[PDB]
RNA sequence: CUGCCGAAGUUUCCGGAUAGCAGAAACUCAGAUCAGUUUUAUGAGUAUGUAAAAUGAGAGUUUCUAGUGGGCCAUUUUUGGUAAGCAGAACUGGCGAUGCGGGAUGAACCGAACGUGAGGUUAAGGUGCCGGAAUGUACGCUC
RNA sequence: AUGUAUAAAAAUAGAGGUAGGCUACUCUCCUGUAUCGUAGAAGAUGGGCGAUGGUUGAUGAAACGGAAGUGUUUUAUUGACUUGUCCAUGAAAUUCCAUGAAUCCAUUGCAUACGACUUUA
């Protein structure tokens, strides 16, 4: 929450977005467009970043069949650093190597998306026009 | 410690009623910031939220919440009225409330 | 005093879907209402009420009655575009304007700009 | 409070009596 | 929001007048109904003209021909008062006839305690020439050099941190 | 029955009778006291001129029933500052 | 009306500043200041003339422009020639003693109907008595307010009044004789 | 618009009734009200009209213990107290709760007067009467019926006074040295488009 | 215990019958009859009575069997009046068998007529606070 | 609680200044939609460049606050952080919302229906 994210494309239903992992390390992630603000920021190239590889499919979590789960070593694994093969930071990494030229030439991309939106007094999201 | 609240301070108001008749189904809510039923119109829909705390450590926490959703503007002042899953205390009047930026259509 | 109700002051709307545009009293209708007229062409010439207009300062040399022409050409000559301009009241309201319309990507900006702004802090002891 | 020495609202029995009186003015006018 | 409406009526034709006379008469009402309505009042009143032996041959809303020049309207009523008879003239000082008949009925309901029943008005006339004003704070608004500072000015957001100006 | 000025007709909630108003300082004068505690020994009756103009008793001797208490002196073991507040 | 207006000229008097409604006159003689907050008029200061505006005030309102037009006109007469009351004392049988203390701002008053009561009077600000020897029996009050030369000569007419006695034979009392100005 | 946690309000030039009517509102939305210089408040009306309304009230008493009759009080706060109460369900535990949130006082005591004092123009004298209307202050009403402490808090009044304005060149000083550095640094006229 | 139907609230003759209102049973009737209604026409004195289109509804009888036969309030006409009240009729209304919203509170006032619920919208009355809802807009009057 | 951020006074038919000698100047007001503050794995790890400041934690202080002063400064250190301007790592699979005295027992009688009260021990 609060994190600044660009959006890759759209999905069935959801956004499949990604901020660039050497800004605000953000994976790639589906989300929903009911929990998402819209910016009038500049707009980021996506045509160089292919996207036919990002499925429901490949986001979707193995299923289950059972209400079992719950364990220490369950919890100790999965984790950042393992259970996720590496062509997941693969990928990434190149969405990060077409998307970073781009923040780079447009200022203040960078800095704006390492900051988290927020709330202040005074700050009516009604009459504020993101 | 400004880098958080994504959420817009409201205050429960009452239960809406007449005169003499109260409808707990359904409450008042004043979102503040909020002036009219035109700027009402934004918050419609929107999750709203009354967070308390208890004794009891439920799930290894002190914290409950009771959910809810703006559902339509009351009078020309800008306070709606919400929808809770559990009709909200009586006890809560004038009580805090956390109104969502979610489900979000901007 | 500084602000007399007269023939020719100029005004600025504050109610109504014009709010924020600027006027001129070309008549004194009564004593709760006047006739006003604007240069520009989405203004148009209309009866107002004195609660809707707040009275500001500058006051142009206008004959009673002026018909749309004759007001623009008087305003044009008398340059009030850009001499209520002149006033820190017309910059402040710009400046309020501008901020408004201002979106997040800005106002991020704007951070980063005072922020660097506040860095000096330095004041000789 | 009030600075009045009677009370200005009445009792439903004073004012039921008072379209009484209205009616007395309506017979004085019309019949009587 | 009242409006000018001209009526133009007559009595239904018969053997006995085969040409009824056709009357007209300008009056205020808020929409087409009430008009026609006041019209057949007026009509029988003057005329003994019955409603259902006459017939409504015309209406028609009339506008303001100059709703941007400002005038001085001068307005003949029959005020009906607790004796029920009286005759008023008052000036008003506004740009439109309907305007000045607003203001009218608002004036007279405010400092007569008049319903727009009791009220009918007689005429109204746009007095052109400044001398045949005979009120005197009409007068003061026709001087050449009519300046004065505004009045009764007063001015959700409560709390408001410091103190208003309310002044220039 | 007798004056409502005394009406809460109650047991006084003290022994010692309190002081409940002290004369108005003045900073012309110079500092004194104001009060003095004693006990009350009793009371005798004495004689005494009675030099009171225009009296019918004017220049005559009366006799007077006058009270006697005796008062030791007091030690002044402290002092108190007050006040002055809205309440 | 829409507006009503008094104007005034003023004199080679010094000052005649109304910051905050508050008439500060001063002049060749003296100062006063007054205050006219009591009243919701424009006062509005142009060379040697002085406005009283009122705009669209109601006959109850514009009743006090005239009204503080002479308080203004009186005052300013203070600082400029001031006033001076002239009181004769009135007596048939007991010669009434009067004394002046502290340059006069007190007068005490005895013997008066034969009483032993000595009146005293304290005078208001700004006004002081003195005796004046070309007419026995004459007390001369001058000051620069009007308002406290004449307040103090009522004082004194009313402190010597008749009680109990039929007034049309008994002519005691000090009432006043001239009411002028010092030049 | 937006609430407080805790409010100071300036009484000073406000109407009794039209301040104690948004006070008791904002107290049972929840809000912590504390009321200053409640000696300084105005009611519609002139002072004999108002002294004979409080001499009215003042004369309500029982013929058994007077103890038993209404408690009439004299403070300025205590009639703005009154004024609150009378506009909240006081004998409902809601409005009870509403009122243990409202503190009113006369004058303005050490722990407000280094805060902040916003003000209510709903309320505001010069915003709701018409010029030439007579008008009491509270202070004097309160004095005249039997408060005896008005002295004290004009003399305490004036020396919070002398030392706000001390407070306040110090600090109108210090935001002339800010103003004049201010357009020393040039990023402020840069980059000025965005309004600021 | 639940459900369904559901009055009369008073004529007309000597406390009873007749009738009225409510049901049941058994019939005939839909190219038929009705109506707390309005037109049209006729006359007669804006009303009246008589007869013949509009609108609505399936419309009729027979037997026999319950309960009811008070009052109160209000409008209008009229009869007298009287310090002034009011008194006498008629008239149809409201209550009465009936909760509910409003009128601070209420047998007669304003709305509204009821299975259990969700949502929406209103009547009457309201929108400073108690109290849900504009310390709304505009024009005046009043201290 | 989610920035628990903001202390002139008075007037409203006027104020506040700046610049001047209670009087001559001009400017500002027309509410806070302001000002302060706000980038960082609830905020990680290092490296520069440029300030030479800012924010504080713990000590040591001296001046100030009495209306309810329980807080204001000035600081002398020490320990941190600094985003003022740039860089380089880390983040994730939580892979679409949920968060020491007093009392009784005694004593007194200045007190007393009984308690209480005043004493003494």
């Amino acid at each position: 929450r609060g994190k600044r994210v660009v959006v890759l494309s759209q999905l069935e239903d959801t956004l499949v977005v990604t901020g660039p992992y050497k800004v605000n390390g953000v994976p790639i992630r589906r989300v929903n467009h009911r929990y998402v603000i819209a910016t009038s920021a500049p707009k980021i190239d996506v045509s160089g970043v292919s996207v036919e590889k990002f499925t429901k499919a490949y986001f979707a979590k193995q299923k289950r069949s059972g209400p079992v789960k719950k364990d220490e070593a369950f919890f100790a694994e999965n984790a950042p650093k393992n259970a996720l093969p590496a062509e997941r930071i693969a990928d990434q990494k190149a969405v990060d190597a077409k998307l970073l030229p781009a923040i780079k030439a447009i200022p203040n991309m960078k800095e704006y998306l390492a900051a988290s939106f927020a709330l202040s007094n005074g700050d009516r999201p009604h009459l504020m026009k993101f | 410690a400004q880098g958080h609240r994504l959420y817009v301070k409201a205050k429960h108001l009452s239960f809406q009623r007449s005169k003499h008749v109260i409808h707990p189904g359904t409450s008042i809510v004043k979102i503040e910031g909020c002036d009219s039923k035109e700027e009402a119109q934004f918050y419609l829909g929107k999750r709203v939220c009354y967070v308390y705390k208890s004794s009891k450590a439920v799930r290894g926490s002190k914290i409950r919440v009771i959910w809810g959703t703006i559902a339509r503007p009351h009078g020309n002042s800008g306070a709606v009225r919400a929808r809770f899953v559990h009709n909200l205390p009586a006890k809560t009047f004038g009580s805090s409330l956390r109104v969502m930026l979610y489900p979000s259509n901007i | 005093f500084k602000r007399y109700v007269e023939v020719g002051r100029v005004v600025l709307v504050t109610k109504g879907e014009y709010t924020g545009k600027l006027a001129v009293i070309v008549d004194i209708v009564d004593h709760k209402r006047a006739l006003i007229d604007s240069p520009c062409s989405e203004f148009p010439r209309q009866v107002i009420r004195y609660g809707s207009v707040v009275l500001t300062h500058i006051v142009m040399k206008l004959p009673r009655g002026a018909r749309s022409g004759i007001v623009a050409k008087k305003w044009k000559a008398q340059d009030v575009c850009n001499k209520w301009a002149s006033s820190a009241w017309a910059k402040k309201l710009e400046a309020k304007k501008v901020r408004s319309q201002l979106n997040d990507f800005d106002r991020f900006a704007v951070m980063r700009l005072k922020k660097q702004r506040r860095e000096q802090v330095n004041v000789a002891v | 409070v009030s600075l009045k020495k009677k009370s200005k609202r009445r009792t439903t029995r004073l004012r039921s009596r008072i379209e009484k009186k209205a009616a007395e003015s309506k017979r004085k006018q019309k019949r009587a | 929001a009242l409006k000018e409406y001209q009526v133009v009526g007559r009595k239904v034709p018969t053997e006995h007048e085969p040409v009824p006379k056709l009357f007209r008469m300008r009056l205020f009402a808020p929409n087409e109904s009430v008009a026609k309505s006041r019209y057949w009042y007026f009509l029988k009143m003057i005329n003994k003209v019955k409603k259902a032996t006459g017939e409504i041959v015309a209406i028609n809303e009339i506008s303001e021909p100059k709703p941007l020049k400002a005038k001085v309207f001068g307005i003949w009523i029959r005020y009906d008062s607790r004796s029920g008879t009286h005759n008023m003239y008052k000036e008003f000082r506004d740009t439109t006839r309907v305007g000045a008949v607003e203001a009218m009925y608002a004036d007279m309901a405010a400092r007569h305690r008049a319903r727009f029943r009791s009220i009918r008005i007689l005429k109204v006339v746009e007095v052109e020439k400044k001398e045949d004003v005979r009120r005197n704070y009409v007068k003061q608004l026709l001087n050449p050099h009519l300046k004065f500072p505004l009045p009764h000015r007063r001015t959700k957001k409560v709390f408001a941190p410091h103190r208003p100006s309310t002044f220039y | 029955h007798g004056s409502l000025g005394f009406l809460p007709r109650k047991r006084a909630s003290r022994q010692r009778g309190k002081v409940k108003a002290f004369p108005k300082d003045d900073a012309s004068k110079p500092v004194h006291l104001t009060a003095f505690l004693g006990y009350k020994a009793g009371m005798t009756h004495i004689v005494r001129d009675l030099d009171r103009p225009g009296s019918k008793m004017h220049k005559r001797e009366i006799l007077e029933a006058v009270t006697v208490i005796e008062t030791p002196p007091m030690v002044v073991v402290g002092v108190v500052g007050y006040v002055e507040t809205p309440r | 009306d829409i507006y009503k207006d008094e104007t005034l000229t003023i004199p080679k008097g010094v000052t005649v500043d109304i910051k905050a409604r508050n008439v500060t006159v001063t002049g060749p003689r003296g100062t006063l200041k007054q205050n006219l907050r009591h009243v919701d008029i424009e006062m509005k200061k142009q060379g040697n003339t002085i406005k009283f505006i009122v705009w669209h005030g109601s006959r109850k309102h514009n009743a006090c422009i005239r009204s503080v037009y002479s308080i203004i006109n009186n005052m300013i007469i203070g600082v400029t020639q001031g006033f001076r009351y002239k009181m004769r004392l009135v007596y048939a049988h007991f010669p009434i003693n009067i004394n002046l203390t502290e340059n006069g701002t007190v007068v005490e008053i005895r013997n008066f109907l034969g009483e032993r009561i000595t009146r005293v009077i304290k005078c208001l600000p700004g006004v002081t008595v003195s005796i004046s020897s070309a007419v026995k029996d004459e007390i001369i009050l001058e000051g620069n307010s009007l308002e406290n030369v004449s307040q103090s000569a009522a004082n004194i007419k009313q402190i010597c009044n008749v009680r109990n006695k039929d007034i049309r034979k008994f002519l005691d009392g000090i009432y006043v004789s001239e009411r002028g100005n010092i030049e | 618009s937006e609430f407080q946690k805790v409010v100071v309000i300036d009484a000073k030039g406000h109407l009794l009734g039209r301040l104690a009517s948004v006070v008791a509102k904002q107290l049972l939305g929840g809000q912590k009200v504390v009321v200053v210089r409640c000696e300084e408040l105005n009611i519609s009306g002139h002072f004999f009209r108002n002294k004979l309304k409080y001499l009215a009230y003042l004369r309500k008493a029982c013929r058994y213990n007077p103890s038993r009759g209404a408690f009439h009080f004299r403070a300025p706060s205590r009639i703005f107290q009154k004024a609150v109460r009378g506009m909240l369900p006081h004998k409902t535990a809601r409005g009870q709760a509403a009122l243990e949130h409202l503190q009113a006082v006369e004058g303005i005591p050490p722990p407000f007067d280094k805060q902040k004092r916003v003000v209510v123009p709903a309320a505001l004298r010069v915003l709701r009467l018409k010029p030439g209307r007579k008008y009491c202050t509270v202070g004097r009403l309160s004095s005249e019926v039997g408060w005896k402490y008005n002295d004290i808090v004009a003399k305490l009044e004036e020396r919070r006074k002398v030392k706000s304005a001390a407070f306040y060149q110090a600090k109108l000083a210090k935001q002339k040295k800010i103003a004049s550095a201010k357009e020393a640094s040039p990023v402020n006229q840069k980059l000025s488009q965005f309004g600021y």
